[PDB]
C-alpha cells in the first residue's frame, strides 16, 4: 500500500519479528505530532528491502516530472498523532529483525 | 553472444554517462593503468536519495552510502608527466551516511602505461533481497580494443546488503592531466 511501495518494500520469504510497544506519552500531543513524515511519492515503486529518502519533487503514480508541472507535490505526507485518539493514530516504535 | 555497448575512451573521448541498472550488469575492465576505478550506484543521483560509493582510490577499496552530492561529472586527476593521483572529486556533501567500509591499506598502479590493456577486471552487480550481490574475476588478457571471446568463472566477494534505491549508475573514469585528458581505456555494460 503505502509503506511497502514508497516508504520501505519488505520481501515475503526472509524476515524476521516486528518489536512494536507503546508510545502515547513520548511521541504524541493532544492536538498534533506534525514533526514526522512518510513517502506517498515516488517515480515507481521499490525493490524489497530498499530505503529513500529523496527530497526530488515527484509523481504520485510513476509520470516523468520536472517541475512545475502536472501532479508534482511534496514528497512527504503528515502523520498526525494524537494522546486523544484511537490506536490506528497511536504512535508506536517497531523495531524490525 | 548478446550485444554488450563498448564505451571506449581517447583523448577526447570522456563518457560516462547515466547508465541503467534495471537487472543488474555485467562489468568489463579493460585495463592497461586502472583508469575505472569506482561507480556511484543511486536513482535520483544528487544529495536527496542515498546513493552507495565503491572506489578504489589506490590506496583503499572505499565503500560508502551517504546522501552524496553528486558531482555530475565524477573524476580522478592524475598527473600524466609526475604519475601521482592529485584530486579526488566525488562529492560535494555527504550527509545520513548509512553505510561505510574502507579496505585495507596499499599502492596501486597509478600512473599511465602503454600498449596492449594488460589485465581484464570482470564485475557482477545484482541487486536482490536488499544486497548488493558483486562478484569478481580476473585473467590476463593483451589486446587493443574490441572484448574478446572467453572463458572464465565469476567469484564472489562481497555480498553487501546495502538496502538502497539503485536504478542507475556511473562510472568513475580517472582524467590523466599532463586541464583535462585521458588514456586510451574501455568498459563495458552488459546487461
Ligand atoms: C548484436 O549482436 C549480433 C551477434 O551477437 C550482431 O549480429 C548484431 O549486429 C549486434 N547488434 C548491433 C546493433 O550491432
Amino acid at each position: 500500500g503505502v509503506i511497502a511501495d514508497y516508504n520501505y518494500k519488505l520481501p515475503d520469504d526472509f524476515m524476521g519479528c516486528v518489536l512494536a510497544w507503546n508510545t502515547r506519552n513520548i511521541d504524541a500531543t493532544s492536538t498534533g505530532n506534525y514533526n514526522y513524515k512518510y513517502r506517498y511519492l515516488r517515480h515507481g515503486k521499490l525493490r524489497p528491502f530498499e530505503r529513500d529518502i529523496s527530497n526530488v519533487p515527484f509523481s504520485p503514480d510513476g509520470k516523468p516530472c520536472t517541475p512545475p508541472a502536472l501532479n508534482c507535490y511534496w514528497p512527504l505526507n503528515d502523520y498526525g498523532f494524537y494522546t486523544t485518539t484511537g490506536i490506528g493514530y497511536q504512535p508506536y516504535r517497531v523495531v524490525v529483525l | 553472444y548478446s550485444n554488450v555497448t563498448g564505451f571506449h575512451t581517447i583523448n577526447h573521448t570522456f563518457g560516462n554517462p547515466v547508465i541503467p541498472f534495471k537487472d543488474g550488469i555485467y562489468f568489463a575492465a579493460t585495463e592497461k593503468s586502472n583508469v575505472v576505478r569506482g561507480w556511484v550506484f543511486g536513482s535520483t543521483m544528487n544529495n536527496k536519495s542515498q546513493s552507495v560509493i565503491i572506489i578504489n582510490n589506490s590506496t583503499n577499496v572505499v565503500i560508502r552510502a551517504c546522501n552524496f552530492e553528486l558531482c555530475d561529472n565524477p573524476f580522478f586527476a592524475v598527473s600524466k608527466p609526475m604519475g601521482t593521483q592529485t584530486h579526488t572529486m566525488i562529492f560535494d556533501n555527504a550527509f545520513n551516511c548509512t553505510f561505510e567500509y574502507i579496505s585495507d591499506a596499499f599502492s596501486l598502479d597509478v600512473s599511465e602505461k602503454s600498449g596492449n590493456f594488460k589485465h581484464l577486471r570482470e564485475f557482477v552487480f545484482k541487486n536482490k533481497d536488499g544486497f548488493l550481490y558483486v562478484y569478481k574475476g580476473y585473467q590476463p588478457i593483451d589486446v587493443v580494443r574490441d572484448l574478446p571471446s572467453g572463458f572464465n568463472t565469476l567469484k564472489p566477494i562481497f555480498k553487501l546488503p546495502l538496502g538502497i534505491n539503485i536504478t542507475n549508475f556511473r562510472a568513475i573514469l580517472t582524467a590523466f592531466s599532463p586541464i583535462w585528458g585521458t588514456s586510451a581505456a574501455a568498459y563495458f555494460v552488459g546487461y
